[PDB]
DNA sequence: AGATCACGCGCGATATCAGAATCCCGGTGCCGAGGCCGCTCAATTGGTCGTAGACAGCTCTAGCACCGCTTAAACGCACGTACGCGCTGTCCCCCGCGTTTTAACCGCCAAGGGGATTACTCCCTAGTCTCCTGGCACGAGACAGAAAAAAACAACGAAAACGGCCACCACCCAGA
DNA sequence: TCTGGGTGGTGGCCGTTTTCGTTGTTTTTTTCTGTCTCGTGCCAGGAGACTAGGGAGTAATCCCCTTGGCGGTTAAAACGCGGGGGACAGCGCGTACGTGCGTTTAAGCGGTGCTAGAGCTGTCTACGACCAATTGAGCGGCCTCGGCACCGGGATTCTGATATCGCGCGTGATCT
């Protein structure tokens, strides 16, 4: 999954961001690493609907 | 032997035939009444049939009430005092040997 | 020193959290919450370093302290 | 005549949300947070030294915790039919999490 | 010409709150919960037997979890300036707790 | 065994809510609570049956349930362990 | 604390309710057993202020 | 016309007339707890040997500290707009009470699956000596990616045009 | 012929669409640098081969308790009616964050110095595992009894309405 994310980012080397994307996007891995914080991982881009402009 | 294609109910046919505005509906219905002067006494009754979908006939409650014994059924099975109260599934399908 | 956690920094943290509008008082509340969290984590870390008879707090002490509280951290020799 | 291009309030907020959810760098300046960590520690033990990696780990954990807390706070505010997060939102998020009594 | 003694809505609710926070006996009926437990277990292994103590432990755990969830739900409902708990309140409580994704 | 989740009647959920300090309950709350309870029981009984199978037993003992709850982070006192 | 609670109820014997009251009414003990369920413990009687009549 | 007094209406508080639910007081039977007895298994006493940990010396890595520039970021200030919050009204959803029905609960009986234990035996795992090759540390080299500058493009905000709705005028039809 | 109603055309206002320029961001090509990946060498952990012991597999027995079922009682769940209080949609205000520009602060980076303590090594001792003997503390079981659960009767709030009484406001009558 991390290499998939790296390809989507046009990068040939996996960085912590790609690991975070792979873990959080996948439901089962995210459930496994539920109480884990990945250094330099950031978060998934997610904005609540009501906050978007009309 | 369905007509197939697209079929409209009387209500939607009237909706597209009237455009939902009141002035055109007036120009149509007043003309209908005028052309039906021989039976003007029944004019609007005749007029309003076209805009109604078919409906099964059922006695209005002001005639059934005259007879307390009678009572409607689940889907119109018109019952009397002589009809036994239906049994439940608990009383038939669950009763032991 | 706790005021070193500036208003713009809390704004950035809220934004990364998806927050669009932030009340005026949120900054002091966030400073208090961060202070409590750091107090817990640093207390556990310093306990670990004392038990090891060390005057230096190593990243492993912090990682163990976080793991204690159910906040496992990856990327520092866990 | 002349008029500035002021973005409608709430637009730069969305741009910043997008910018900061797309990045990974730490959002608190290193040196002030390091000073805060040292001050908090000096309560528990005097003349303490910190590995640079130790302070970095503390910062990463703290920032991740605060970001998750702000996510829950934003959810709480939206639940209240609001758009602004207010201290009662943080308090409810912490109370439901089980952090605050 | 007399009117019965109807308590104003919300009075008997408060009396029930006091009564059920004062007591400790299980609130879910035992046989229905046992049947539910067996039905749920039937999807993991067939021809399973349950110690009565096992079903009682499951019931205690479930009731405690539901009571805590309802406490959090009431907190969220009050946070929204409401008095009635609604499914959105339960969803927010679970989401903040970390149970629901 | 079919349709036993409805065995968690509306009044039972009302009592559970009251013990939780709830004064007014929406009508839709009962189905949501039944769903939540089903999820919780599924999560617990899964681990309980896993423990039972590992012990090569056909009977789920209270200690299996206690171990499952402790695993999930809901330690339960009063049934051994 | 459990014996104090039992005395408050004019009861010679400690029952799980008294243990629950003792644990939950004490800040430190309740923090120690924060993630613990006491069978037959019940809950601490408390009603939110807004729910009371005026 | 203004002020004072009396009467009527409206609102608040207390009482009350009740009746409803809870708590309390007493008697009673119970079964759950506390206690005594006997048996045995696990803890204590005594001794050994071996390695784990304590302690001293040395090394050098990393932490601390200091300085000085530069410049990104914080701080501050102001305008305003849009979001929070209060008030209000409406509708219906939910609480409350009451018959009516359902099935939970208790208790009692019958059956046996499977938990629990015991005894036998062996096959698997610990342990140890000798062998070696996989994994680690160190060095190196080069290309993936950071950066950066410039262009392209892709989201944000004003006046004209088109379309829709409302108002007014003109024309046609119907009624007086 | 005049007035009213309805239709058609024209004009005005509002909403929507587009239409445009402006920042902000993304994409693209060039540069260059430092960390990823590969190689070399040594060593220490894994492998191989072998012995010993006991943990666990397996069979047999048994005795609990889990399942099933059945009937009686009645407590609880259901269904319904009714009403009111709460959700929520709307409106209006006001003010408090947001956006942006200017000024100020100090974070950050690069550089050099110093030494504190973390790590490693060698040595030694004493603490703990291991073993054997034994006896006494803890556990199972049984009995007695009394703390508390049950049930009935009584006291006590107490919740909601109405009404009475008191106080306040408004209207009417009388006096100045």
């Amino acid at each position: 999954l991390a290499g998939n994310a790296a390809r989507d980012n046009k990068k040939t080397r996996i960085i912590p961001r790609h690991l975070q994307l792979a873990v959080r996007n996948d439901e089962e891995l995210n459930k496994l690493l539920g109480r884990v914080t990945i250094a330099q991982g950031g978060v998934l881009p997610n904005i609540q609907s009501v906050l978007l402009p009309k | 032997n369905l007509p197939k294609g697209d079929w409209h109910c009387n209500e939607c046919k009237f909706k597209i035939f009237i455009n939902n505005s009141m002035a055109t509906l007036k120009k149509i219905e007043s003309n209908f009444i005028k052309q039906n002067n021989n039976v003007k006494i029944f004019a609007k009754l005749l007029f309003n049939i076209d805009s109604h979908n078919p409906k099964q006939f059922q006695l209005p409650n002001y005639i059934k009430e005259t007879f307390p014994a009678v009572k409607t059924g689940s889907r119109g099975q018109y019952s009397d005092e002589n009809d036994k109260i239906p049994l439940t599934d608990r009383q038939l399908f669950n009763t032991s040997y | 020193n706790i005021q070193g956690i500036t208003k713009p920094a809390i704004r950035r943290l809220a934004r990364r959290g998806g927050v669009k509008r932030i009340s005026g008082l949120i900054y002091e509340e966030t400073r208090g919450v961060l202070k409590v969290f750091l107090e817990n984590v640093i207390r556990d870390a310093v306990t670990y370093t004392e038990h090891a008879k060390r005057k230096t707090v190593t990243a492993m002490d912090v990682v163990y302290a976080l793991k204690r509280q159910g906040r496992t951290l990856y990327g520092f020799g866990g | 005549v002349k008029k500035p291009h002021r973005y409608r309030p709430g637009t730069v907020a969305l741009r910043e949300i997008r910018r900061y959810q797309k990045s990974t760098e730490l959002l608190i300046r290193k040196l002030p947070f390091q000073r805060l960590v040292r001050e908090i520690a000096q309560d528990f033990k005097t003349d303490l030294r910190f590995q640079s990696s130790a302070v970095m780990a503390l910062q990463e954990a703290s920032e991740a915790y605060l970001v998750a807390l702000f996510e829950d706070t934003n959810l709480c505010a939206i639940h209240a039919k609001r758009v602004t997060i207010m201290p009662k939102d943080i308090q409810l998020a912490r109370r439901i999490r089980g952090e605050r009594a």
